């Protein structure tokens, strides 16, 4: 995957892909990698997808925790801090690279972090594997303050030349728009750009086209009845 | 050096944990809660108090969140139960939450907290909490479901509860106000109605604190979009909405 | 029969009614005896509280 | 400062007798009657709760009966909240078994682990022990049906019929006159209800109040089938015996 | 040369409708012997079921691992694991070791009998959790099976339907695999009963 | 933890260690008497009481190795504790020495248990005493000893612990010689039915009789066994 | 026996050990009085010092726990003392571990959860000080949080401490009851100031010195305190209103 994040002035839009890959082995046609730190911290995985999950997760009880203890919403910048100290102390190991996205009553950021530790800010932050596509369409076309319907729009062609010039990123285009003053939007498939197109024939067979030695029932459906 | 490692809780020649018995007095001489569960919902609901009129109970809880779905209430001391919530909180993500990925059921996490007291009666230098919880919830294997944990280290679910000074006469109340059906609405202005005899001061919105884990809230979700999850089935009510439900007496 | 039943707020109605009747009869040693018997069965004070100002 | 407050609570008496055990099985009578009857085809564990209210919800309530692993369960007398500490260690012990040896564990060999925690306790760190008795129900290949109880002090005890707990006196005079090893699990159904009828903690025995559960290898194919009845299943029981 | 390739085979999992079904094969052997067609590589607890793939000490391992857990889960909550809270379990225990990581690929297939829903999900090495609910491929021979299972499989099956599809990804995956083609078992998985099938499966 | 339950007293005791053998004294009584070809640990069990199952139910006499046998009085709880730690250390002297433990090392072993909690603080000592007997490998020589919760330690030609143990003793002087033991095996078996015959009796129900022979052959003689021993020396008597 | 001389349970319940810690905090003979301005929290509190040996300057009892949080001690100095090291770590550890400074809420908080835990251990003493806190945030605005050597603590309109509390109490319950609101509708920090002075001497009697008394003041953002200098200017504007 890849990551875009665009601060404007009415929320922030985190934008992030759902096509999982091992290797050059495609595991997955769809698998949504945008993570909830908190309701309103959503955050996106990029890198490894174990590496991303296993930490949101592990952070994503701690920051719940300091809610509970505020009884008041999370700040943004507690999620980053949270992630840096814990990625510094193995020395960059673990394989983290999260774009951190969130509202709150401070009002919007947007962060980036690397698997090292390190951490910038930005007006529009971009990382993973089609980084550099994603970068390259959004210099033209932006200027500072922008509005939602302008934004979700320009997230989103970003993300597809990540799909059509970088093999990494492909498949639907998922994105949270977090508003200032609503709940934060997740519109999943906001663009399908390609499905698969279905192909001429059914390989539906009679049975015996399976070659079979027995058969025998094995039963856990019940633990045994008297 | 240290050498307490011998228990405080010990028994006595007559049986019984003795020290326990003590930590029960101070449960009976604190605020009265209750606890009635509808068929479509749980109240929890406890009064407020004040040591100064210039203290503000708005900023006085003694109704907390643990979970989303799953609220607690005490009766008992101050300090203790304030220090005991944030240890719920936390072994509820240790152990079900970093595990399972989700929150405990309400019978999961009644009989961890329960086990945080047996321990605080198990060795010296810790001697019990003189607290009992109501540990009302919801979890979607086994539905509503009310608690009442014991300062002993153990606990029983009821039908309907009350903890706290009043305890014994409230629970009387509620023996002949529970039925097999009972609603939400009607268990709140049982609820209220009770705690009435409890309170000796005001009986405002603003000093009663009445909690819900009632159904879910998709406008305290936080998010849309995913229809999977359900919003928080608790609800602390604001002290407006409580004063509705004195005048639906 | 529904002494064997009795524990009904429904049942405490019967008592008060039986009352009223033996009221109008003009026969007051039963109406109070018939008074002593609701009484008992609304031990409690957490009866509907119609009943109660009945 | 730390001794000062010290009284030596586990300590030997000049009868050689150690106070908190001494202590313990007091507490133990405080708490309800448990009794454990071995028939030649199973164990019927039946025990009356403590604790009884119509507002308390005993209907999803398994305060005395609580399964260690899938052939041994155990029925509770004495405190719950320190029986809940143990339960919680049998379950670790014999999943710990099942990992190293990929066998199910013996009754044997759970009971003796929980017994040496007890010994253990009054031996060093000054701890109470825990104040509870149990009876375990347990199945094993090599001896069969096996009964146990467990006393506070850390020692474990074989029967074919026993009782802990409150009226363990009354329960077992009963039980000499009615046991016999001819019975199957049937008839020890029928003799564990009217042993609680005549060592109730009240002046009623019902269903409600009344926990019941067997281990039953008249599941098909000689496998054992724990069952821990409900209430209502207890209640049709209660009718087929005639204890109402 | 890695530990997974080492002691290879392959599993394949595929959802019906109101069904699914996990097959492997029953080849596990060192370097290029075979030693045994007496070991399946599918487990259960319950009504999930596992399959499990990679390096062998550690699918014995996590074998043990999984059982032990699920004990605890059915004897304290008295009711069955969810698929679901399977998946989260698998997914936690093999990332406590972070640093000299499991070298597996578990695969969860179950129907959360709550909804009566189809469930499936994918696993490599320390975590990562792949959610499809059309078919997961494992093994070494993950690229044989990939290729064979986006081509046969339609949308929703009928059991009868699905044991066909699921044994033909498996037949013709395991005979162009060195690693597999000794024995094969497949299991259809219907919520009121399981059938266990045994292939006969020519020798590789 | 570290607070004293083992002190200094003033009369140069220590109170528990003076309660522990009073432990002992209420227990079962265990005798001992070794022939000149066997030895044989005979005890009075607790198997009076009905609805008892003795198969499940622990026996007074443990075998801690192939020919070693240890039989105690006292808290059974205790008991098993000094069992389980006595065969962990018999198997060690097997992998790191190579041959099973003799007996005289076992009985020190024991004995350096209890010794270890009289002397430290934070522990109490243990209220059971143990007769080990046994033979060495590749030795026909009979060992009986005897160890005490004291940290104490002594051979015998016989001894008894437990209840009645004066009795028993006294009864032995006349019927046990230094310098003639029983010159068989079923002799020597029937002067420890003897024994236990007269404060125990009640049939053999509460008679146990466990022998060992030269080198690791243990053999258990059943309540059958026992019952045609009683009834020879009852008649005769 | 040991029911009153460690902090276990009573037949009572009430543990006795607890209550001795409030009965020492009261015996320093220190009055506070802290009060809720609209833009603002201001807290004075006595500084009687009676001795010519003695420096003036160095005998205080606001001690500065944040930047922009204040913290008056009514109690003994060296638990004072103990409590203010282990208040000023936590919200320094705070900003480290959250990326910003610690609340007055959760601080307190933190306080009163450590308080109970003391009283939970029977080998440690509790620290036997109440302490007010005072700041503004900017998500609770002006606010006072008082913790007390229990564990317990809960937000406050105003507040007071001390032997003679209660006539702080009446002045400033006539205050809120007539204005209607749970602030001082006063916009200029300076007149809170001059405000809380006049109550102090209504309430106690006492004519005030600036070297009786030593005020702190919690501002947006920032926390000081007026020098003697600065207080003298306070009292000589009494006599302007």
């Amino acid at each position: 995957t890849t990551i875009v994040g665009v601060k404007f002035n009415n929320g922030v839009v985190i934008a992030a892909d759902t096509r999982s890959t091992q290797g050059p082995i495609v595991a997955d046609k769809n698998c949504a990698k945008l993570h909830r730190i908190s309701p309103k911290i959503w955050c996106a995985g990029a890198g490894t997808a174990a590496d991303t999950e296993a930490v949101t997760q592990l952070i994503g009880s701690n920051i719940e925790l300091h809610s509970l203890y505020t009884s008041r919403e999370p700040r943004v910048v507690s999620a980053l801090q949270m992630l840096k100290q814990h990625l510094f102390k193995y020395q960059g190991h673990i394989g983290a690279y999260l774009i951190v996205a969130g509202v709150d009553p401070t009002g919007s950021h947007l962060f980036s972090i690397h698997a090292h530790g390190s951490t910038d800010v930005g007006y529009y932050l971009s990382l993973g594997s089609g980084s550099l596509a994603a970068m390259a369409v959004l210099e033209s076309h932006w200027k500072q303050d922008l509005t939602k319907e302008e934004a979700i729009k320009l997230a989103s062609d970003a993300i597809q030349a990540g799909i059509w010039n970088d093999l990494g990123s492909g498949s639907n285009v998922d994105v949270c728009v977090m508003e200032i003053g609503k709940d934060a939007e997740y519109l999943r498939n906001y663009l399908t750009p390609n499905v698969r197109e279905e192909k001429q024939k059914s390989y539906k067979f009679p049975r015996g086209t399976t070659a079979v030695l027995k058969e025998s029932i094995v039963n856990i459906c019940d633990i045994q009845e008297e | 050096t240290d050498r307490y490692s011998f228990s405080l809780t010990t028994f006595s020649p007559s049986g019984k944990l003795g020290q326990i018995d003590y930590a029960l007095t101070a449960v009976k001489q604190g605020v009265t809660s209750l606890g009635i569960k509808a068929t479509n919902g749980v109240v929890i609901a406890t009064e407020k108090k004040s040591s100064s009129p210039l203290a503000m109970s708005e900023t006085l809880s003694k109704v907390s969140l643990l979970t989303p779905d799953i609220g607690a209430v005490y009766s008992g001391m101050g300090p203790d139960y304030r220090v005991l919530v944030d240890k719920s909180r936390k072994v509820a993500h240790t152990s079900y939450k970093r595990i399972y990925g989700e929150y405990p059921p309400t019978k999961l996490l009644v009989s961890e907290v329960a086990k945080i007291m047996q321990e605080a009666t198990q060795s010296g230098g810790v001697r019990p909490f003189g607290v009992s919880l109501l540990i009302a919830g919801h979890d979607e294997f086994n539905g509503f479901s009310l608690y009442q944990v014991d300062p002993s280290g153990s606990y029983f679910p009821w039908k309907a509860t009350a903890i706290g000074k009043g305890s014994v006469a409230a629970k009387t109340f509620l023996e002949k106000r529970w039925n097999d059906e009972l609603e939400l609405e009607d268990a709140i202005h049982i609820a209220l109605l009770t705690l009435k005899e409890s309170v000796e001061g005001e009986f405002n919105g603003d000093t009663i604190e009445l909690a819900i884990i009632g159904d879910e809230n998709p406008d305290l979700l936080g998010y849309t979009g995913i229809p999977t999850d359900k919003g928080p089935r608790f609800r602390k009510l604001t002290s407006q909405e409580i004063n509705d439900r004195l005048e639906a007496l | 029969e529904f002494k064997k039943l009795d524990d009904k707020p429904s049942l405490v109605d019967v008592h008060l009614l039986e009352s009223k009747v033996y009221h109008k009869l003009r026969n007051l040693a039963k109406s109070k005896a018939s008074l002593t018997a609701a009484r008992t069965a609304a031990n409690s004070i957490y009866c509907p509280t119609q009943t109660v100002a009945e | 400062g730390s001794r000062r407050y010290d009284s030596r609570t586990t300590i030997f008496s000049p009868e050689g007798r150690l106070y908190q055990v001494e202590y313990a099985l007091e507490s133990i009578s405080h708490a309800g009657t448990a009794i454990g009857i071995m028939a030649s085809d199973g164990i019927v564990l039946a025990a009356e709760r403590k604790v009884t209210s119509t507002l308390l919800e005993q209907d999803t309530s398994t305060e005395k009966l609580y399964k260690l692993n899938d052939k041994i369960a155990v029925a509770v007398a004495g405190l719950t909240a320190d029986a809940e500490i143990l339960i919680n260690t049998a379950r670790i012990h014999a999943q710990n078994y099942l990992k190293t040896y990929n066998e199910d564990i013996p009754v044997e060999i759970l009971v003796r682990r929980l017994s040496d925690i007890k010994q253990g306790y009054t031996q060093h760190g000054g701890l109470r022990p825990f104040g509870v008795s149990f009876i375990y129900a347990g199945y094993d290949d090599r001896y069969g049906y096996q009964l146990y109880t467990s006393n506070p002090s850390g020692n474990y005890t074989g029967w074919k019929a026993i009782s802990v707990g409150a009226n363990t006196s009354a329960a077992q005079t009963l039980l000499q006159m009615d046991y016999k090893d001819d019975m199957k699990v049937d008839d020890a159904i029928e003799l564990a209800l009217k042993t609680l009828s005549k060592t109730t903690d009240s002046s009623a025995l019902t269903y409600d109040r009344l926990e019941f559960a067997t281990i039953r290898k008249g599941a098909n194919d000689g496998e054992v089938y724990q069952k821990i009845f409900k209430p209502q299943e207890i209640k049709d029981i209660l009718v087929k015996t005639g204890i109402t | 040369s890695d530990p997974s390739s080492i002691n290879g085979g392959i599993v394949v999992a595929m959802t019906g409708k109101d069904c699914v079904a996990i097959a492997c094969d029953l080849r596990l052997g060192s370097q290029s012997l075979g030693v045994s067609n007496k070991f399946e590589k599918i487990f259960h607890y319950g009504h999930v079921f596992l399959g499990i793939t990679g390096l062998a000490t550690d699918v014995t391992t996590l074998n043990e691992m999984f059982r032990y857990k699920t004990n605890l889960y059915k004897l304290k909550e008295e009711r069955a694991i969810e698929p679901e809270t399977f998946t989260q379990l698998v997914s936690s225990s093999l990332y406590e070791r972070r640093f000299g990581p499991y070298f597996v690929g578990p695969v969860v297939a179950g129907i959360n009998s709550k909804s009566g829903k189809p469930f499936i999900a994918g696993f490599d090495l320390i975590g990562c959790i792949d959610e499809a609910k059309d078919f997961i491929v494992s093994g070494t021979a993950s690229d044989q099976l990939f290729g064979m299972c986006e081509s046969l499989y339609e949308p929703n099956l009928e059991p009868e339907d699905l044991f066909e599809t699921i044994s033909q990804a498996l037949l013709n995956a395991a005979d162009r695999d060195a690693l597999s083609g000794w024995g094969a078992v497949v299991y259809i998985i219907k919520k009121d009963e399981v059938v266990k099938r045994y292939l006969k499966m020519r020798q590789d | 933890y570290d607070r004293a339950l083992s002190i200094f007293s003033p009369d140069g005791h220590i109170f528990q260690v003076e309660y522990a053998l009073e432990a002992v004294k209420r227990g079962t009584c265990a005798v001992g008497v070794k022939g000149k070809n066997c030895v044989v640990l005979g005890c009075e069990r607790r198997s009076t009481l009905k609805l008892q199952d003795t198969r499940i139910t622990p026996s007074k006499v443990s075998k801690i190795d192939s020919h070693v046998v240890l039989s105690f009085s006292g808290l059974n709880a205790d008991s098993r504790i000094l069992i389980e730690k006595a065969r962990v250390e018999a198997q060690s002297h097997r992998l790191t020495l190579e041959d099973p433990v003799t007996v005289e090392y076992l009985t020190r072993y024991v004995a350096g248990v209890q010794q270890r909690y009289t002397q430290s603080g934070g522990v109490r000592p243990f209220g059971v005493s143990t007769l080990i007997a046994g033979f060495d490998p590749r030795d026909d020589e009979p060992k009986l000893y005897q160890t005490e919760p004291s940290g104490i330690y002594s051979s015998w030609s016989a001894q008894t612990i437990g209840r009645n143990s004066k009795t028993v003793r006294e009864f032995l002087e006349k019927n046990y010689d230094r310098k003639e033991p029983p010159a068989t095996v079923e002799e020597c078996v029937k002067l420890t039915v003897r024994s236990l015959l007269e404060v125990v009796q009640t049939g053999a129900k509460n008679i146990e009789i466990t022998v060992v022979k030269p080198d690791s052959d243990i053999v258990a003689l059943s309540s059958e066994e026992i019952n045609q021993y009683v009834t020879q020396i009852e008649q005769e008597k | 026996g040991y029911d009153r001389h460690i902090t276990i349970f009573s037949p009572e319940g009430r543990l006795y050990q607890v209550e001795y810690a409030f009965k020492a905090t009261n015996q320093t003979n220190i009055n506070s009085l802290a009060v809720r301005g609209k833009d603002c929290t201001v807290v004075i509190s006595q500084k009687k010092v009676p001795d010519k040996l003695l420096d003036p300057t160095t005998v205080s009892y606001i001690f500065c726990i944040s930047r922009t949080i204040g913290m008056v001690v009514n109690g003994p100095i060296p638990d004072a003392r103990n409590a203010a090291l282990r208040a000023k770590a936590e919200a320094a550890e705070f900003r480290y571990k959250y990326g910003y400074d610690m609340p007055c809420d959760v601080l307190a908080k933190r306080m009163a959860n450590l308080s109970q835990i003391y009283t939970q251990r029977a080998y440690m003493r509790p620290l036997g000080v109440i302490l007010t806190f005072v700041s503004v945030d900017e998500e609770l605005g002006p606010s006072i949080y008082k913790t007390d050597p229990a564990g317990y603590y809960v937000g406050y309109k105003a507040t007071a401490t001390g032997p003679k509390q209660q006539e702080i109490t009446t002045n400033l319950e006539n205050h809120f009851k007539k204005s209607k609101i749970d602030h001082i509708n006063e916009e200029s920090w300076e007149k809170v100031v001059e405000f809380a002075i006049t109550h102090m001497i209504d309430a106690l009697g006492t004519e005030f010195s600036k070297n009786d008394l030593e005020v702190g003041v919690a501002t947006k953002d920032k926390f000081f305190t007026l020098s003697a200098e600065n207080i003298e200017e306070r009292l000589v504007a009494i006599a302007e209103q």
